[PDB]
RNA sequence: CCUCCGCAUAAGCCUGCGUCAGAUCACUGACAAUUAACAGCCCAAUAUCUACAAUCAACCAACAAGUCAUUAUUACCCUCACUGUCAACCCAACAGGCAUGCUCAUAAGGAAAGGUUAAAAAAAGUAAAAGGAAACAUCACCUCUAGCAUCACCAGUAUUAGAGGCCAGCUG
RNA sequence: GCUACCUAAGAACAGAUUUAUAGGUAGAGGCGACAAACCUA
RNA sequence: GCUAAACCUAGCCCCAAACCCACUCCACCUUACUACCAAACCUUAGCCAAACCAUUUACAUAAAGUAUAGGCGAUAGAAAUUGGGCGCAAUAGAUAUAGUACCGCAAGGGAAAGAUGAAAAAUACCAAGCAUAAUAUAGCAAGGACUA
């Protein structure tokens, strides 16, 4: 869990166990070309590599084999109207290599107007032969 | 741009995510996108019942008299440019189509006596009554300019006008207002214009030719 | 939303609002009078009657209540006319848009008399508070299906009292139910 | 030369960047030769149940009624949890009923906590 | 598997998904602790689903199908976590009588102000903790002047706010 | 004008919160920044 | 051009307000209510200038000794500097002596 | 055609010529990236050991005298986490500066000329008849002070320490 | 964080050298192969 | 006719009254914002006035500027006793839209600015400066004038 005080372990003590997990996770699409067995996540900052291994093993039954993380610096270079820097938040990225010869490809997610569109078909733009004269009149 | 697809594709290429938000108020329209049944000119007592069950004091034998006064008085509101009466007299599908191109020029329409009696032709039908009327009148026009020089029509001389005017009523406080004006495909061309027109050909970039 | 944000006909976070109220404007705030929450008596859907301006006397229906400016949008009344859908070379369409109304300019309507009546909040034996008119003791009531998807609990399973109130932790109860048995005893640390 | 920016781990010389980290928790400790020993017991085990046959979906149908918020005070939890056992054993040593004076012998101590969340 | 990060493959691109209500608290106070454990993991996996769907929604430059059910799932995780904390707190009041799960003490730092100090776990006792004894939980007498200065800055801000509220009230009585 | 020749060790060791709190005069520096209202009391 | 183009909103002045219609009442509470109160006990204001008129140096001296112990810290400091300035001004500077 | 530049690490900076879009001698918004083996981040006590420079270390050759080490007993069995990783970049100037390793003209990096004319004056470069200038410190020395030990002098002891003084030739 | 001297542990090409890094000395002061120089224009 | 102009209302000031604040979770004196190992008090000085300076030099009412002190000079000076707005209204009023931007190694210094309407789900005329409209012998550029 995150934003929780962990209890201190003394040598010979019990197993540290988390029962309700605080931190979420989201698997993003890779922005570059990556191997077929690598799944890229956005871990939250406090989640270690080992927590991510047991997180996907326990909750999702994913056979995880390697995990490699990079912390991404979001830019502090964009300002308000007040000339005050906005920070896009930093985030950790997990790169997960799945075991047993399995392979993940990111799926193809995302594969009254009658009145408007039925007057956009009855537009009847002005004739050039009419020379600017309004054609409402029956004369 | 030219349509909504161009703006949404440009907003997707740019990154403008416009979330479609849920609002309890919508647009309370009082008109129709065009005509219910296109009366093509040379048994609809169903819709007369479907009008009298809402209105219940409605004589068709008096209505083309009323349709005359809805017509003529609305056209006199062009002689003064009185738009606030036109919104009582004309629908909102009909208001721009008669007042937009006439802006920044003076018109001097006038009515003189009808050749025929005006007579109702058909009647059709949250509920929109729609009554097409045949009028065979004699009218006078003079459309001037910003500069006050005549660009359409002799002012004295009356001309004989056929008018298949479609009226519409909302079916609480509304009334019969001019909705459209059918012009038949057999109709003769209108008055010619006092000026001459050049109509351009294809503007050729150097890589293409005229053929 | 910033301080002295100006409310308007648009909702407070839409695209048209962010065109109208960008985060750097500062305008003269509208002096609205204080109407308490107990004392607001126009609800979405009430048939009302307009007292001032155009469409005076006409009886419409409240569609939106913009409560921060003491506003009532009587749907179909107090209309001006705006175009919509205006492209580069099409003039759009003429549409009857509605300008709002202050709550002073609007009175409610008896459903048996159809008259502009003052409304006082009397109390009742059946309901603690409800509106009652003045020209008659008449209760004007507050005005105004579903199939479950694959990821909704039905009302049966959502309301089963499966909770036996005990003196155990969620942690201890899950340790018992999951069959986890912990032999190592916890060793006392210092807190300071 | 910045003061407004947050002092993060990306920012110092090598000796600074190695020490400061993100909010991650220590799992083991360093030993000689800079060899990290990982302790199995400090790593959290996600105790995750079996979801088979489980009838609670993430949303509630709209047909369910509205109820009133009654937060669980200790008077309520004493009443339903303890009060029938005291009414039964009074019509016919408080540790009998689910009370513990100390909890230094206890695994999940309530003050101060040793469980997580 | 990883297909639990994605919803039903029939819903892909439908731009509107019928979702039910959120869990309110009183619906969840009827559920046992084992059942709130399991519902925590149901909502947990659903929340990871919706967060992948947001980030792919920003990636493809498209709007979300229905962003409301993310608000509902955060709503339910908040209500469920609040219920579980209520039962931990009521059991803590019965078994020990404390109110904070974590110990602390009202202390008074170098800067003179009174702060709730949250205790940390340590192994060695405090008197031979070398880093704990470099912290000063006492204010020397050169601080009490700044305490008076801070006191008066807060009293100025409060007086300005109260007076300004009365001026707005006078403008309301002149206008109405 | 290249008088500022930067390093982070000299910046934190010169002007950081720990050196500011190490002396009574530096604690008064912090208290005056806290009373002027500033966003950065130190490096 | 620092002059306004539209003439301002009108100044509605109610001469028969509560305050204006009852202005001046109990100014003669001494001389025709048996001298039980003085009219200076009718004025409301700062506690150091209820029924006292002085120039600025005297208002500052009297403010310091009558309320100065519970003045704010930098207001008391500004006021001691004002008495120190106004002392050095009235006593050492001027035309007539 | 230049290349006295480059490429990496260090320090610094902190997303700052990635893609999509748009406004603007001719930055804004969205999205994506930097993946640890390199480098940081180390070490169980208590005692006790550590006379023989480096220089191809061999002779030689020295003085200014030097950069590198354990053992005894006790305790000790888990293991690969965390952080850095991008760029056309930093400090200045509105010229300059910058540690180190390699490459020593480059396999790497770049462009002195917006277009024209070919005035003066100015700057720089090349050519030019005949002539060919038309005080302190301090070795050394002297003087004075100082017989002494755990924060300088000094882990030194009067051979010490401190303070003083001293023509021919060429050339715009 | 310049600059002056110093210290620690370095480096480079021949030293009364040059230099990177971190530390020390602070204004009645410091520091000075003493220019009554320099000590963030 | 461009540039611009205008605009009231954010807020503020002075009183009165009243004695204020401060643990969602986490982190925060180590290089603050970092889960976890062997000691506090010690006369203010001076500026300035004395036309220099050197002792000296202010920090309810009434007695009373009295007694006193004092290079008996500048000056200082008791006691007994007595008993909401004839505010500001965007160069103002707060520095404040913010202790932010920016500047500084740091202590520290410290900005500027907004104005539609009931609804935006309705998109005039006036500063200097120019432009319309360059110039005509001669001269503090005007005055007397003059048909000009
Ligand atoms: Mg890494
Ligand atoms: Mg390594
Ligand atoms: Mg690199
Ligand atoms: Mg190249
Ligand atoms: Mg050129
Ligand atoms: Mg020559
Ligand atoms: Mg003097
Ligand atoms: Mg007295
Ligand atoms: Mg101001
Ligand atoms: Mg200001
Ligand atoms: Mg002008």
């Amino acid at each position: 869990a995150r934003n929780v005080v962990y209890p201190l372990y003394r040598l010979g003590g019990p197993q540290l166990r988390v029962f309700r997990t605080n931190f979420f996770i989201q698997l993003v699409r890779p922005g570059v070309a990556q191997p077929e067995d690598t799944v890229q996540f956005r871990i939250p900052m406090e989640m270690t590599r080992v927590d991510l291994r047991n997180y996907l093993e326990g909750i999702y039954n994913v056979p995880v084999a390697a995990v490699r993380t990079r912390v991404q610096h979001g830019s502090n270079k964009r300002r308000d109207h007040r000339n005050v820097r906005i920070k896009k938040p930093d985030y950790k990225v997990a790169y997960v290599q799945l075991a047993h010869g399995q392979t993940f490809t990111f799926p193809d997610l995302f594969p009254l107007y009658s009145m408007l569109e039925e007057e956009r078909q009855q537009r009847q733009s002005s004739d050039p032969r009419r020379g600017g004269v309004p054609s409402w009149f029956g004369l | 741009f030219k349509t909504e697809k161009e703006f949404m594709q440009h907003a997707r290429k740019a990154g403008l995510v416009i979330p479609p938000e849920k609002s309890d108020r919508s647009i309370h329209l009082a008109c129709t996108a065009g005509i219910f049944d296109a009366y093509v000119p040379p048994a609809s007592q169903v819709s007369i019942r479907r009008i009298k069950d809402y209105d219940a004091n409605f004589k068709i034998k008096d209505f083309p008299e009323k349709a005359k006064d809805i017509f003529i008085e609305a056209h006199l509101c062009l002689n003064n440019s009185d738009h606030d009466r036109l919104h009582t007299l004309v629908t909102e599908h009909c208001f721009p189509d008669m007042t937009w191109d006439i802006k920044y020029k003076t018109v001097r329409w006038s009515f003189v006596e009808s050749l025929e009696p005006s007579h109702v032709v058909q009647v059709r039908c949250n509920v929109y009554g729609q009554i097409t009327v045949r009028m065979h009148t004699r009218q006078t026009l003079a459309i001037y300019d910003r500069f006050g020089r005549l660009m359409y029509g002799q002012e004295d001389v009356p001309k004989d006008v056929l008018e298949y005017v479609v009226f519409e009523k909302q079916l609480p406080y509304g009334s019969w207002r001019m909705h459209t004006k059918i012009v038949p495909p057999w109709a003769p061309p209108k008055q010619p214009i006092l000026k001459t027109v050049m109509i351009p050909g294809p503007q050729l970039k150097p890589e293409e030719e005229y053929e | 939303l910033p301080p002295h944000y100006r409310y308007g006909m648009s909702p407070p976070g839409s695209v048209a609002d962010k065109r109208k109220n960008p985060p750097w404007i500062r305008r003269r705030p509208v002096v609205v009078e204080p109407i308490s929450d107990e004392d607001w008596y126009l609800f979405c859907g009430d048939t009302v009657e307009i007292l001032e301006g155009k469409d005076a006397g006409k009886q419409g229906k409240v569609v939106q209540v913009i409560r921060q400016r003491n506003w009532v949008v009587v749907g179909g009344l107090n209309t001006h006319y705006r175009y919509i859908g205006k492209t580069m070379d099409y003039r759009g369409t003429m549409i009857p848009s509605e300008a709002p109304l202050l709550h002073r300019q609007v009175k409610l309507v008896d459903p048996m008399d159809r008259k502009p009546t003052e409304i006082e909040w009397r109390f009742t034996e059946a309901g603690e508070r409800v509106r009652v008119s003045t020209r008659s003791g008449r209760i004007i009531p507050k005005p105004e299906t579903w199939i479950d998807g694959p990821k909704d609990t039905s009302v049966e399973d959502a309301l089963e009292r499966t909770y036996v109130p005990c003196l155990k932790t969620l942690q201890e109860e899950v340790m018992e139910a999951m069959g986890i048995k912990e032999t190592r005893k916890y060793k006392k640390v210092y807190w300071y | 030369a910045d003061r407004m920016s947050k002092w993060t781990s990306k920012r110092g010389p090598r000796s600074f960047r190695g020490r400061k980290g993100r909010g991650a928790k220590g799992i083991g400790f360093l030993t000689s030769g800079w060899r990290f020993v990982q302790i199995k017991e400090m790593v959290p085990e996600f105790v995750v149940p079996d979801l088979t046959g489980f009838k609670l979906k993430p949303y509630v149908s709209y047909l369910a009624p509205e109820s009133e918020e009654t937060p669980l005070t200790a008077a309520q939890l004493f009443s339903e949890a303890v009060a029938p056992a005291i009414e039964k054993d009074f019509k016919d040593n408080l540790e009998k009923y689910g009370f513990e004076p100390t909890q230094e012998g206890k695994l999940f101590q309530l003050y101060p906590r040793n469980f997580l969340r | 598997g990883l297909e639990e990060f994605f919803d039903d493959p029939k819903n892909w691109g439908q731009e509107k998904v019928k979702s039910g209500a959120a869990w309110t608290c009183q619906q969840l106070r009827n559920k046992s602790n084992e059942d709130l454990h399991k519902l925590w993991y149901v909502l947990l996996k659903e929340r990871n689903m919706l967060l992948t769907l947001e980030q792919e929604a920003k990636r493809q430059r498209l709007p979300m199908p229905s962003p409301e059910r993310l608000d509902k799932v955060v709503d339910s995780m908040d209500a469920l976590d609040k219920v579980v904390q209520e039962r931990e707190d009521a059991l803590r009041l019965l078994q020990t009588g404390q109110e904070r799960a974590r110990p602390g003490a009202w202390r008074r730092d170098i800067f003179g102000r009174i702060i709730w100090h949250k205790f940390k776990q340590w192994v060695i006792p405090w008197h031979l903790n070398k880093r704990y004894n470099r912290k000063r939980f006492f204010a020397l007498p050169y601080v009490d002047h700044f305490l008076r200065l801070e006191r008066e800055k807060r009293a100025r801000i409060k007086a300005r706010k109260e007076n300004l509220e009365r001026k707005k009230a006078k403008i309301l009585l002149k206008k109405f | 004008g290249n008088e500022y020749q930067p390093s982070n060790i000299k910046r934190k060791n010169k002007h950081g919160w720990v050196r500011r709190l190490s002396t009574p005069a530096g604690v008064q520096v912090i208290l005056r920044r806290m009373l002027k209202g500033r966003k950065s009391l130190s490096h | 051009i620092g002059i306004r183009l539209t003439l301002p909103p009108p100044k509605v002045v109610d001469r028969w307000n509560e305050k204006r219609a009852m202005f001046g009442v109990y100014d003669n509470i001494g001389i025709l209510g048996n001298f039980e109160k003085h009219p200076k006990e009718l004025i409301r204001g700062p506690i150091w200038l209820r029924g006292w008129k002085g120039n600025e140096l005297q208002r500052c001296i009297r403010k310091r000794k009558m309320v100065g112990s519970r003045m704010f810290a930098d207001d008391l400091h500004n006021l001691n500097k004002r008495i120190r300035y106004l002392y050095k001004h009235f006593n050492r500077h001027g035309k007539f002596r």
